RNA sequence: CUCCGAACGGUAAGAGCCUAGCAUGUAGA
RNA sequence: UUUCUCUUCAGAUCGCAUAAAUCUUUCGCCUUUUACUAAAGAUUUCCGUGGAGAGGAA
């Protein structure tokens, strides 16, 4: 389903953030940069101009790479869910709202 | 269909809570030891 | 993509 | 490349003893 | 003072001919094929585009995974395609079959590529979290997988030469050992990095290699670090050399660093243009491979487009 | 106008007493 | 001259007929599944069969 997406997102980010542009093994940063970049993705949710300022430009490329790739993954499982819609095939009842919520 | 499915987790449930009430102070548990 | 299908839903 | 056939031929070889093993 | 530099390698420029802008998302793997027929042109919108290998066009798509597919390849004696990717689905796509048949079995986790070997009749999938299942031909089992990663593989490769293994896992540690024996032989415990750029140099021997930061050469026997190139920074997603020797390097991070065949270092250092569609800094160079002819270098950008950088006639190239 | 189907979704769970068709073939001193 | 062993190559309606399973599509169903219905494509399994060494009885 879209866990295992949301999860290869998630560990894209991590091996980013330990090869794209680690800034070198310092004692270099955590998580944090991806609750970030998930905030971004959801103020760009909101159709905002807003992004993930407080981070370098490789960073903030990568952030935005990985939250385009969910995004459309996102609209990939929506056309999908609007595709079995008119005819249905006798959806569930928390696929519905969660289609629907998406369009 | 799926509410079948919770009230038989449900009746197990309570199955388990009666089974375990009758056990604890159970004749070979209560009783045995109150001769003790 | 969008367009198409905000027209056919 | 008479070097890399015997390599060819030997994988060839343990890939069909493999198959007999779990086939 | 650095090496080839009193000596260059008059070699033409680059030229750009045309980008073809048909695949819905970041290209994955780009191949042409062996026939110079088709291309075959993956993209992660779940759709396989094998299109025209010198023209371009638009020969015929090819679905059936789920999610991108990381890995594309096609075999010779196997006149078959071969996907890997995440969605664990082989595309089978033949020629003349045109269908989903090769059913790639054995990772038990998502997958970046794969590489089925030209005369061997044996593959490579690069699994996710532990797996190197050499997939063997017409029979989808890794009866004998080389299995010596701790992570996402980074790339895999065998063929009849000898040099016996090419992997990597995401956990830096690899697994140079012995192909034939299956068990670590020797440990490749090095290149803690995104050593993910090993393509083909001059000889199949003390041949060039990279890495995504200070690439140098390497060597089929043993391994050495003989053509000494330069800091190469970039991110070497992959590389693959001209026909002539030469060798050419795409970067992840848009600047593709072009070294030439014996200097190593950059003798071009071109990068990515800023596609219409594409932000400022979000593209980076995912796949660049030269035709069959060597003629135009197909170039596949993060802009879902394929260019064809061919060659132009000029010898003012000299620099010291 | 002769084409005829079966299983699961099914039998509350319980403390005291009682009875039994089955199974090893050996190491060693 | 007749048979039994076996590694081996089959595109001959390999077998003047005819079984199933797996996968991918399309219908009928559908209360969940397994058993299903009738059309297309491919891969295997079983009853087998053909043509060529070597080795064993009359």
């Amino acid at each position: 389903v879209e866990s295992h997406f949301d999860l290869e997102l998630r560990a894209a980010v991590m091996h980013d953030i330990l090869d794209m542009m680690p800034e070198g093994i310092k004692q270099n940063k955590a998580r944090t940069i991806l609750q970030h970049l998930s905030e971004a993705w959801r103020c760009w949710k909101a159709n905002i101009p807003w992004k993930v300022p407080g981070l370098p430009t490789p960073i903030e490329n990568m952030i935005l790479r990985y939250v385009k790739a969910k995004a459309d993954w996102w609209t990939n499982t929506a056309h999908y869910n609007r595709e079995r819609i008119r005819r249905g095939a006798t959806v569930d009842k928390t696929v519905c709202k969660k289609n629907l919520g998406r369009l | 269909e799926a509410r079948k499915r919770e009230l038989k987790k449900n009746k197990k449930q309570r199955m388990m809570v009666r089974a375990a009430v009758l056990k604890m102070k159970d004749p070979k548990q209560i009783i045995r030891d109150m001769e003790k | 993509e969008f367009h198409k299908k905000f027209m056919e839903k | 490349e008479e070097a890399i056939k015997e390599i060819t031929e030997k994988t060839r070889v343990a890939l069909e003893k493999s198959v007999s093993q779990k086939v | 003072k650095a090496p080839t530099m009193p000596k260059p390698q008059w070699h033409p420029p680059w030229k750009l001919y045309r980008v073809i802008s048909g695949h819905l998302g970041w290209v994955r793997c780009i191949a042409v094929e062996p026939g110079n027929q088709w291309f075959v042109t993956g993209s992660a919108d779940r759709t396989i585009k094998i299109w025209d290998l010198a023209s371009g066009k638009l020969k015929l798509s090819l679905t059936g995974h789920i999610s991108t597919v990381r890995g594309v390849i096609v075999s010779t004696r196997s006149p078959y395609l071969f996907s890997c990717g995440e969605d664990k689905q082989v595309k089978c796509w033949d020629l003349e079959y045109n269908k989903v048949i090769r059913h790639y079995h054995g990772h038990l986790s998502a997958v970046y590529g794969l590489d089925l070997h030209p005369t061997i009749d044996v593959l490579v999938t690069c699994s996710r979290d532990s797996t190197a299942r050499i997939w063997d031909v017409r029979t989808k089992a890794s009866v004998h997988t080389l299995s010596g990663h701790t992570n996402a593989v980074a790339t895999v490769r065998c063929q009849a030469a000898e040099p016996q293994i090419i992997t990597g896992s995401h956990d830096t540690t690899i697994r140079l050992w012995d192909l034939v024996a299956g068990k670590t032989r020797v440990t490749l415990t090095n290149h803690k990095k995104s050593v993910r750029a090993v393509v083909l140099h001059p000889r199949h021997y003390t041949f060039a290699s990279g890495s995504p930061d200070n690439i140098k050469q390497w060597k089929f026997p043993d391994g050495s670090f003989i053509q000494n190139l330069s800091g190469h920074n970039a991110i070497i997603n992959t590389l693959t050399v001209n026909s002539d020797g030469v060798l050419v390097s795409g970067a992840d991070n848009g600047t593709m660093h072009l070294w030439d065949w014996r200097t190593g270092y950059n003798f071009q250092r071109v990068h990515a243009a800023v596609q219409p569609g594409s932000l400022d800094s979000e593209s980076g160079i995912f796949a660049c491979a030269f035709d069959q002819s060597e003629s135009r270098l197909l170039t596949a950008e993060a802009d879902k487009t394929i260019k064809v950088y061919r060659e132009d006639d000029t010898a003012t190239e000299e620099t010291h």
